[PDB]
């Protein structure tokens, strides 16, 4: 295991998961999809500013949140994710939160074992989070089908406002 | 300034605000306990699971409900799962918004006793209300007259309700439900070669039972058909990437409703506790039931059930009543709608328990109030 | 990652254990005899045929090095055969450290195909492409889906070329077919 | 201040600090007695090899231990009261093994620390000599390093802390 | 005249004539192929063997059971020993006297209808008859009240009958018998450095398990002396002239039928499948079947195995209920000895299925007859 969780990260998600009342304005600048990274010494979870996903963009400058999603991932190294879906199904409107583990076959063994041994620090400190989506391969996450099949199967007839 | 309506039913936990039509938060009440001891470190590996994160990670969890026939078995699942959909699911406080909780009639007073002490001292709601599911189904058909045919997952009961008047020395109540029908379908399924023991299998066999069983017109007929050819199989995809080919079970298990005798049980079926009640009703209100059989809840879904408790009826009734059966296309979500739809109402705002109200009344208020 | 069935195979054991995300299913680990020491065996007792005998414990490190750099897992073993019995199109030789050269046939897909069929050495165990099938089979209904598309292969013995594509291959033959077979063959599984 | 890894296989082991790509010491285990002799000198040397790990489980002690004394002293000329030692094993192994594991390595060569981690589970985390590389990626991890046993702790615990930690 | 009851079991085979109380013939059922070429020629090298024969020369061949936890897997061999039963070890012909079957309950119909097809094809009986293993275990009791504890070698199934009338709807069913057990033995007997993989050593754990392993009155205590001292060891001599040294394996592998989490099952152990039943049970009868939980099976002959029972069972059950525990000592015989009664009995000689009211029925008369 080793690695643990930051403050930031936690109020990060504290923040995502229970949304509260909030003014027009202020909950256009909401974070949709967040990725989490290492530091220098690898020692803390911390999120990376740089690559981001805002809840007020989607739908306006991000035309597919899923689509400008995956070319956001680094194939060269191991992340994690956390991607708030708005799925339809069958039988209602659903939208939940999914965790997606990101580990591609490039990355060197250093990224890998350090992000596969410390899963349990990160999942266990995200409370209440049921959709968990393991990746290695570009291909197989890039595809739109997976997260309809990983949500709820065949049940989920839209993905993200749009028919599958 | 929005109230909370929250069916805290025995399968399905529909929550959402008030004023609107449909429940933005829809997820089984199950809360799982980690099965395996992790050897992988690391992760964020839970203590628990509650709804679709319990559904996603349902291979090794170990779910299990809350909620039997109604009535709340333990207490610490349940106040988390109100936490969890409170908290992690609609991202709001209890302290700001009044809450409205949902229940069946003919309950022992300890569940709403426990239920109104969790709202009051862990959340510290400014006011909540403790109504019937059957009462808000009823109000969410826009009429106050006609019986209403409620059966969700655990408890099956109907209550009569005139011109605003309800008739409380009628209320039937009946412990079969949806997961009674769940249980004899996976009893009934092995004799095809299909074992589903353990909780988390059952989910298939209940999504099974949800997604290919009906109520046939008649029994006797069906299974004439049934046993002469395979004209009525129908192959299911399992997530495992077998397929399966049920037979009569697509219409014996949903049998149970009108025969009872198939689990074990004693009681009248849902067509003869419906006609037993109006019977036990007033005679000049009869003629307003017969024709107002008003169905809620998501037993009430199968194709065909509302053609046989018609045809039942009508069977039972004299034969100058005329009988209909309003089978709404929302009827899975009719107790949300009439919750929301009564946490609207002007009128209604003034009779919501408060704390101020509930400090020197103590836990009892909710008895002589509601 | 933390989800997916690892197929471990030294020298001297071969077991699989399932493990989902962070619990392992101890119910459902099997282990296996057959392993490299078995293979290098075998592979003394059908070189004796071509007129090579390997008898003293010293030898026997030299056809280890030679089942380490000259075996090779057949996609099937019949066609192989067929491209055995004729020509020598496959034979190769070898430098041995006394200086003598060895030409070796058949026995370069013969020997590593033990770990499929082990009744060549007499086990009755099912081979490595079976066993991991059968724990998958006893694990739980939901986590074969995860299982299935997730065989992390690791040891030495898993350094034969085209051992995943084989694999592979026998896994859909044994799974459904709509399931999807993955083989995590990573370059430093040694 | 660094970290051990010994990946004690049943035919081979090996071992190596923590933070590096590769493990410097590699050799057959196996104990030679004249018809003694632990690795390469074995492999060149009238022997009767013998590998005292069956198919995980650790048959014969005394060459285990002596094993592992060469490993120490012999090849990597490191003392084992310094650096803390990582150790693997197979699941579903007998919890005799894991005790006179802990046992050896607490009593014999008195170490600081140490942990017996699983085999796959550090193969894995090399992904992102498979279980050595996991190993040493996972010595070098920050959070990992709080749930070492430590002699301290292992003194009143008794050789049965290793079941409840690990 | 006489009748043949033939209790074809999931390890055994008890066949023999009606009206005596023990069965001529008792063999494992399973069949040898042989498995090596067979160098020598000549001898009577045959394709397969039956019963003691493959036994004897297990070493050369590759046992295999037919029989699952219940449903008969392969055909072929099931009927090639039915012929072996009849002709080689019983030397009759089954067109003179009728024949008499046992199932398990929540049995597969297709494993009934082809057992009816082959009995009314291939040997032509007169007449036959499918009856159930545990109400013939009850029938050997001499009593008509209790709840039965039926578990063989595939199967354990517990069905609560009162004075004359059964309860199909509370028959539990659990995958959990002798062969599992067996199984667990052989995985927890590898950690001593005994490795039994092949199918032949099997029955070798088989036979340890059956002659040195019994059940503990309690789990804890005896770990606590199983830890402490070697007072519980001891030795057993092998058929190739090894001696092994088991300590707490004794005690730990028949702890499943309590703990089924030991080889990965979910479902509740036989002390609480047999609680929750009559508990699914009428109200008034349960003070009857607490004090009559009727013992069968081979599976039922650990030593100690009836007072963890009967503890087990009057820690669940209320402490004025009396809990009896009958443990009969030819228990392991129990469903051929019921069997053998109930086929000498004048009543049920009206109720046998017969070839000429097979054909117009065909392989469908015995779930409408039975
Ligand atoms: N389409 C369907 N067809 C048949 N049965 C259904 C369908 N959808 C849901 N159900 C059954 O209805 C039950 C849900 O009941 P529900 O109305 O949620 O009760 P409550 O309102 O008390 O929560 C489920 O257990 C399921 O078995
Ligand atoms: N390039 C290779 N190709 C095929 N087999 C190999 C190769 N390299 C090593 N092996 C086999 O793998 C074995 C080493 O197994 P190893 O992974 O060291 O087991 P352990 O991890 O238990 O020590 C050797 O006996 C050798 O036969
Ligand atoms: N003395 C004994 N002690 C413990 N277990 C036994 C004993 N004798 C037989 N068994 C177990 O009982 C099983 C036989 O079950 P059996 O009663 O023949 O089932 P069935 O009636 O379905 O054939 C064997 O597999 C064996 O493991
Ligand atoms: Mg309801
Ligand atoms: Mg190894
Ligand atoms: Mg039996």
């Amino acid at each position: 295991s080793g690695v643990a969780v930051s403050d930031g990260v936690i109020k990060v998600f504290n923040d995502m998961k229970v949304r509260k009342s909030s003014t027009p304005e202020e909950v256009k600048k909401r974070k949709k999809a967040v990725l989490f990274c290492l530091s220098e010494d690898k020692k803390n979870i911390i999120l990376e500013e740089g690559k981001e996903i805002l809840v007020g963009d989607v739908g306006q400058t991000v035309d597919d949140p899923y689509a400008t999603f995956v070319k956001m991932l680094p194939d060269k190294d191991c992340r994690y994710a956390l991607y708030d879906a708005t799925y339809e199904t069958k039988e209602s409107k659903k939208e939940d939160l999914v965790f997606i583990f990101w580990a591609p076959e490039s990355a060197p063994l250093k990224s890998k074992m350090i992000y596969a041994s410390s899963k349990d620090a990160i999942k266990k400190k995200l409370t209440g989070i049921k959709h968990e989506l393991q990746a290695n391969c570009y291909e197989e996450v890039k595809d739109r089908c997976t997260l309809a099949e990983k949500l709820g199967g065949s049940a989920v007839i839209s993905l993200e406002g749009k028919p599958l | 300034t929005t109230a909370l309506v929250c069916d805290n039913g025995s399968g399905l936990v529909k929550a959402g605000f008030a004023g609107d039509d449909a429940p933005r938060a829809v997820f089984p009440s199950i809360v799982g306990r980690p099965r395996h001891q992790g050897v992988m470190v690391g992760m964020g590996q839970k203590d628990s699971y509650v709804g679709d994160e319990a559904q996603s990670k349902r291979g090794i969890l170990t779910l299990k409900y809350p909620i039997e026939h109604g009535i709340i078995t333990n207490w610490d699942d349940m106040e988390k799962i109100w936490h969890h959909t409170f908290y992690n699911e609609l991202r709001v406080a209890p302290e700001e918004h009044p809450t409205l909780l949902t229940e069946a009639p003919l309950n022992p007073k300890a569940n709403r006793e426990k239920m109104t002490q969790i709202m009051f001292e862990t959340f510290n709601v400014p006011a909540m209300y403790v109504a019937i599911q059957a009462v808000l189904s009823l109000y969410a058909s826009g009429r106050t007259t006609g019986i209403v045919l409620d059966s969700g997952d655990g408890v099956t009961h109907n209550v009569p309700i005139y011109e605003g008047y309800a008739l409380p020395h009628a209320i039937m109540r009946l412990d079969l439900a949806g997961r009674d029908l769940t249980d004899y379908l996976m009893k009934i399924l092995t004799e095809r070669g299909y074992s589903f023991v353990t909780t988390a299998e059952r989910e298939i066999v209940r999504d099974i039972k949800e997604k290919l069983c009906y109520v046939a017109l008649d029994f006797e007929n069906e299974m004439a058909t049934a046993a002469s050819s395979s004209s009525l199989e129908k192959s299911y995809e399992l997530p495992d990437g077998q397929v399966i080919t049920i037979g009569n079970e697509r219409f014996r298990c949903p049998e149970t409703l009108f025969q009872p005798s198939f689990i074990g049980m004693e009681s009248a079926g849902i067509h003869e506790t419906t006609y037993n009640s109006i019977m036990k009703c007033d005679i000049d209100i009869r003629k307003d039931l017969y024709a107002n059989n008003v169905m809620s809840g998501g037993t009430t879904m199968y194709p065909g059930i509302a053609d046989r408790m018609q045809k039942e009826i009508t069977a039972l009734a004299p034969s100058t009543m005329k009988i209909k059966i309003i089978a709404p296309p929302e009827r899975k979500y009719s107790v949300w709608i009439g919750g929301s739809i009564l946490a609207s109402l002007s009128t209604f705002q003034q009779m919501w328990i408060t704390k101020q109200e509930y400090d020197e009344a103590g836990p009892s208020i909710v008895h002589r109030k509601c």
